[PDB]
């Protein structure tokens, strides 16, 4: 074989000082990041020739970067083009970079990784393959395998090399399965790094100064992976160990758990691979690795989840939906209006972020519980050792409750938090708009009610605008940002530029009745409730959302939404069709939701809806629901249930992009996973119908042919828009 | 169309898992105890004609590994000639083993050979030898693999089947194998271990509880030993079974099958070749099946595989005198019980499994013997013999007094 | 009188067991690729027809635990009516599943069977599943336990076989299996091996040497490795073949079969049920046979299994056109040549085990299909397939072109 990809600008700069000691310093000229593309690929292959070839005058190697962070992912570009009729390419392509890096393992000599910022994905995978690894342990840097995320896996030799260093299991669960990202202090404690510098400044010097110690305190074992010692025992054994072997079986089926069935191929690679490896050789072991990673690459899922995750999140973080032109204008005190859930969330990711809020409600008492939630949350934190005592204390010192409208002084950045109802936002809004700064940004937290209607309540209807937070807000990272009519645009870029400092990812919402979110997300539970009253059994209503992949089942989340809240929209609904001139005709759902309303049971808050309620815990599905709407009536396929979901939010999804309330499908994408909860293996309730895959076929088009299949056997709702067609 | 008979049916007593007596017996003992059992039933019997001994074994490793059915021809004495052969079709092993000896006597190929099982399972414990299905995580995902015990829980969840229901036939398990052990019913085919000094190690069925009360029963806690103890299993199962809300956990220790070593052996062959020896038959084997059913619920196999044998036999359920189905958990039987329409006085007259204990490997061939036995001594016609098979298979028998 | 036809008979390449390219497969996956390529041959095969799939395994540990015949059939996606059931006669494991289907078949309980074997030495090493013949000291030094080498070495010396005979005959083998790839005979029963993604894995029998010559191999050294370098077997061997002095140790690694991994399957049916799915029987099995020899030489089963299968048919050695006998060791071959005055002719003329590997649980189908095929390009009538066997079992089985 060869350590080039067949037979470019370079990367890598060449040192080798008196001691033997080579420094590989990773510098990429073409981009701002060290990423594993064609010119790292030929100037790393370049380098461990050059490391072979003077092997006599070598007596250890130093990985560094000359970059902000160590070593960020793959190229992503190329991946998304992989077609099935490439998968021998992509396995070439793996095998060639992890022979680069055993290699690497293997010269006799120690190899240290100096990481001095973010080391992900492949960035992580260079560094373990070297036999010590030390982090600068400097704030904002993260380590980690994120493959997962794009519906990839750590092909480079992160799924076999975790797996040697921690075992089956813990790699699996704690590194390998979410991808989770670690903190430098974090990742020593996990055994991901082995040692921590204070400044960047003093890592190479250690990588050295350990090589140095390396040498002369174990010189047999200088350079030599616990994997590549005679008498190596994984960490919880093999597959054939009886301890783990007892227990194995459990591992696919936790998987499931966790999933909750949905089809993401990702996860239940990962841990094929891993098992499977850890019952050969490594070499073998990183050869099924790589087939593995082909095999999900060249895939659909992993497609839609690098569009979605990979590309259309960074055209948002880069401003796509902002008004182009505007510079920024620096926020010095929010007002939050409403200590409830919504608002108090508010305030702690506001105060997070190192803004001075004001939580204000009708009760001081009321407005301190508020204020309660963000010590919960910091004391959760701090007992995780997730943040210190000092920081915390400056972010809660940030929060200040009152119940006075004239602590509103000096607020140029209002965000409301109040009940639904367009006069109380009204009196609500009119009571602090002379209080708060001229130029104050007046924001509400409206799910579906018009922000033109709501501005009129005001003087400045220009700064004006919707904010939508999604419950728990210090969680959910979508705010729904929504133009009036009469909105400026110079208000809707310093709330854009508001959601990026708390860390939030902003879309950008023309002003329409149930906006976008409430709107695609109603159709989701109507379809559900729709199957109810068709005599669908409830159960199967409750996994066929899970088996989607929704993060909630749709009967327990209509209990949360409240029955009542979702008569009163399908009430403004009808009255906006009929008013302009319409025939309003009512989803099946309504009258579902009117008989649950008769029988008292109305959703969580009143204590019964679909499911009981008992000690502030949902206690099951109510037994006397297959007896109100004969539940067994109708039995159609698992599938057919899941896809009327999944299709009604999609061609919804179409329809706001027709109508103008969406201006791209980033935002659609990024919107309807972040805020509806809208699968993540679909990339997105846009890219479902461009990646659609079905026993029609393929495409726009299968996706067309199913939704009219779905028409012809459950209704005309699920016809297409004609900007579907040929 | 050369008709297959038995000639005679053995085996063991079962010796319980925890303090059992048999713990210390290797399980090619108790292969070649029955043999010289056998042996000693029928000295001038030329074993020359036996051409195969096929002994079914769930866990084929350690003292069970290395075709132990071979071991047993050899250390008993047997002639070379006369074969050997290990299979694994899980619990049905034993019975599959006197299936495939009666097809090939049915060929014409082979004229007399000896079918059984043997599963030590103090000493060579369940799951020892690994597999795909469990242990596999492409293969466990993709099946959906489940423990028993939660199948076992689903069926009586969608059949509704209370904890009662199962502690009640429980009860009734316990009873009926104490009054055949009384009645003498199990006195000429169940042979006392002894060790090589003569000396008993074990003549009955110590797993057996005649004291049970459904007091006693209700009591006791769900099963949470085991690869059920851990988690997911019990959300994998309902994403098949997506109109199931919650799974009712009703099998405990009571009302499920012991672990219990045990062997059985059963001698099967033509007419031609008992009339040649002398031997008398016993009953005739009328027809076996193979079917199978969903492999999450698991134990649905035995309807079926039962339905097939009726219809391959040209009969209906009112032409089986005794149905005999193991014991594997209760609900399973009143699964099997209902789907069919079995009275309860045709169902496990003389007790099962959850009284005596299921050796994996020798149970279907156990059974088997027990209906022979309780034929001749009900001086009735046809018995259907059926149990229950991991990953969703079905096996069923049906003899017919001779 | 259910006439047993061969409609498909195929297999994987077989790898090496040093750096082979199989030893990355799982040997689930070997079985249910070649079961693809039976559903891509016939994809409006009904399928709820077959009722069992019937597997050799003999280490059914690990990988190979668990019925992994019946975790074939799940995997694949076949129906769960279709049984699957793991069976163990040592070496002769696959020709045991084929023989045990056709008589399945004959019986009239069973319609459309596959069978086959499935054995990944590089994964799951000989011995690893244990077994009392062995690691017994009562069972062990009763039986006179000897490694299958020394037997072979043993029957070399009694039949004066030196060792350029058995080195002229592996040379043979090689040449032979050389010809046999590039003519093309190989070509429609050897299914390439690929992973998930469609890329070649392996698609020859990489354990071939062609270049192998007559000098290269007098320099290999006599057996030296494994439970033959153990001390005493010599003297087990000579306690019982008392007239024997000493053992001439004429047996290396180029003149006996080797370690590789490897799959075999065969589709088996009545006349009734290949003609309801439209499939054309390529052969008919005429008879089977079991039988044995002393365990001590252990490796002269094939004789007598021979002689009776024979009888059974009606036929003589002359009315044989093709015999085919596993090449575990030359001086079986030799000795089996030797005892039935068989021409070198008709002897293995497509090579054997010497130049493409054993793999113990799959070697009995593999063989059996490869006379399938010569019989059909020769247009020749029959073929005689047989295997040694530990334990000093046999088994023969006769197959006519149709």
């Amino acid at each position: 074989s060869s350590h080039h990809h067949h037979h470019p600008d370079n990367t890598i700069q060449w040192d080798k000082d008196a001691d033997g000691i080579v420094t590989l310093t990773m510098d990429d000229p073409s981009g701002s990041t060290n990423v594993m593309n064609e010119a790292y690929i030929e100037s790393m292959g370049k380098a461990v020739d050059r490391l072979v070839a003077e092997k006599d005058s070598i007596t250890g190697v130093v990985v560094a970067s000359a970059k902000k962070t160590f070593f960020a992912g793959g190229d992503v570009k190329t991946m998304i083009q992989a077609r099935p009729e490439d998968a021998g390419d992509v396995f070439n392509t793996v095998e060639t970079i992890k022979r680069q890096l055993r290699t690497l393992e293997t010269l006799g000599k120690p190899v240290v990784a100096a990481i001095n910022g973010a080391a992900l994905g492949g960035g992580l995978e260079i560094a373990l393959a070297c036999h010590h690894r030390i982090a600068a342990d400097v704030k904002g840097s993260q380590l980690g395998l994120p493959e997962v995320t794009l519906g990839l896996l750590p092909g480079g030799g992160g799924v076999t090399r975790t797996v040697r260093m921690f075992g089956i299991q813990n790699a699996f669960v704690s590194v390998l399965a979410q991808g989770t990202r670690f903190k430098p202090a974090k990742a020593k404690e996990i055994g991901l790094v082995d040692e921590l510098v204070a400044t960047v400044e003093e890592l190479v010097p250690a990588a050295k100064a350990w090589i140095k110690e390396e040498l002369k305190a174990n010189p047999d074992g200088a350079g030599v992976q616990p994997w590549d010692k005679k008498g190596y025992k994984m960490p919880g054994g093999t597959p054939s160990s009886p301890g783990l072997a007892a227990i194995l079986p459990s591992f696919p089926s936790n998987l499931r758990k966790q999933l909750k069935g949905a089809p993401m191929p990702a996860p239940r690679a990962i841990l094929a691979a891993a098992v499977e490896g850890a019952q050969v050789d490594f070499d073998t072991a990183s050869r099924i690795e790589s087939r593995y990673f082909a095999s999900l690459v060249t895939g659909q899922v992993a497609k839609n989840m690098m569009q979605a995750f990979f590309f259309d999140l960074q055209a948002i973080n880069a401003g796509g939906s902002r008004p182009e032109g505007i510079g920024k204008t620096p926020i010095k005190r929010i007002g939050v209006l409403g200590a409830g859930m919504m608002g108090a969330g508010i305030a702690y990711v506001s105060a997070k972020a190192g803004y001075e809020v004001v939580l204000k409600d009708v009760s001081l008492e009321a407005a301190a519980k508020g204020k309660g939630y963000s010590e919960k949350l910091e004391a959760k934190a701090l007992e995780r050792g997730r943040t210190t005592q000092e920081r915390s204390d400056a972010l809660l010192a940030r929060i200040t409750p009152t119940a006075d409208a004239a602590d509103f002084k000096g607020v140029d950045f209002v965000i409301e938090a109040v009940f639904e109802n367009q006069e109380l936002k009204h009196k609500v809004f009119g009571e602090i708009e002379d209080i708060v700064e001229p130029n104050a940004i007046l924001g509400s937290n409206t799910s579906t009610l018009p922000i033109t209607g709501l501005a009129t309540g005001v003087k400045r209807q220009e700064d004006f605008i919707g904010i939508h937070f999604f419950s728990p807000v210090d969680k959910m990272p979508l705010v729904e940002i929504i133009k009036g009519e009469k909105t400026s645009d110079e208000a809707l870029a310093r709330v854009f530029d508001y959601t990026l400092a708390i860390g939030k990812t902003p879309i950008v919402v023309n002003d329409s009745r149930g906006f976008f979110t409430s709107r695609v997300i109603g159709t989701f539970v109507n379809e559900a409730l729709a199957m109810l009253g068709e005599g669908v059994e409830p159960a199967s209503i409750e996994q066929a959302g899970s088996q989607a992949g929704y993060p909630a089942p749709p009967l327990q989340l209509s209990d949360e939404l409240n029955l009542e809240l979702m008569h009163k929209i399908a009430v403004a609904t009808r009255k906006g069709v009929e008013d302009a001139g319409g025939t309003y005709q009512p989803h099946p759902a309504e009258a579902v939701v009117e008989k649950m309303i008769e029988l008292g049971r109305s959703g969580r808050l009143k204590g019964a809806g679909f499911y009981e309620y008992a000690d502030g815990k949902r206690s099951g599905l109510w037994p006397g629901l297959r007896e109100t709407f004969k539940s067994g009536s109708s039995q159609p396929p698992l599938q057919d249930m899941i896809d009327r979901m999944l299709f009604a939010e999609a061609l919804e999804t179409q329809k706001c992009l027709d109508e103008g309330v969406l201006t791209s499908t980033a935002d659609a994408n990024i919107g309807s996973i972040m805020g509806i909860g809208f699968p993540p293996w679909t990339g997105g309730s846009a890219q479902f119908i461009v990646g659609y895959s079905g026993p029609a076929g393929t495409g726009k088009a299968a996706f067309v042919a199913r939704a009219r299949e779905l028409a012809a056997a459950y209704g005309d709702r699920f016809l297409p828009p004609e900007s579907l067609l040929s | 169309s050369e008709e297959a008979f038995i000639y005679e049916a053995i085996r063991t007593p079962r010796g319980k898992q925890k303090n059992g007596s048999l713990h210390e017996v290797k399980p090619l003992s108790l292969v070649v105890g029955l043999i010289d059992e056998l042996r000693k039933r029928h000295p001038d019997l030329d074993e020359n004609l036996i051409s195969d001994v096929i002994l079914g074994c769930v866990s084929p490793v350690g003292d069970q590994g290395g075709d132990i059915a071979r071991a047993a021809v050899l250390a008993s004495g047997m002639p070379v000639t006369s074969g050997g052969v290990q299979l694994n079709r899980f619990c049905a092993s034993g019975l599959e083993a006197v299936n495939t000896a009666a097809q090939k006597v049915r060929s014409g190929w082979d004229d007399l050979v000896l079918a059984g099982g043997v599963e030590s399972m103090s000493r060579v414990p369940m799951g020892s030898d690994g597999g795909a299905m469990g242990l596999d995580p492409a293969t466990n995902y993709d099946v959906m693999f489940v423990p028993q015990s939660i199948g076992a829980d689903l069926i009586a969840t969608i059949e509704g089947f209370s904890r009662e229901d199962v502690d009640a036939y429980a009860l009734r398990s316990q009873q009926k194998a104490a009054e055949a052990w009384s009645g003498g019913y199990f006195a000429k085919s169940v042979v006392p271990v002894r060790d090589q000094n003569g000396l008993l190690i074990l003549d009955h069925d110590e797993h057996m509880r005649p004291d049970t009360t459904k007091e006693g029963l209700a009591k006791l806690k769900p099963a949470f030993e085991g690869l059920a103890a851990l988690g997911g299993f019990d959300d994998v199962a309902l994403q098949k079974y997506h109109w199931v809300e919650k799974i009712n956990h009703v099998h405990t220790g009571g009302n499920s099958s012991g672990i219990v070593d045990g062997a059985a052996l059963v001698m099967i062959g033509s007419a031609a070749a008992g009339k040649l020896q002398g031997l008398t038959p016993r009953a005739r084997i009328v027809a076996t099946a193979t079917s199978g059913a969903d492999p999450v619920i698991m134990l649905t196999g035995p309807t079926p595989a039962t339905r097939k044998v009726l219809d391959r036999a040209g009969l209906t359920v009112d032409d089986i005198d005794l149905f005999e189905l193991n014991e594997a958990f209760a609900s399973v039987v009143l699964k099997f019980q209902k789907d069919l329409n079995i009275p309860d006085e045709k169902l496990n007259v003389n007790g099962g499994a959850i009284a005596m204990g299921h050796p994996l490997g020798a149970t279907g061939a156990m059974i088997l013997g027990t209906m022979v036995d309780e034929l001749e001594r009900r001086n009735a016609r046809r018995a259907l013999i059926t149990l229950c098979i991991g990953g969703g298979m079905g096996v069923a028998t049906i003899i017919e007094r001779v």
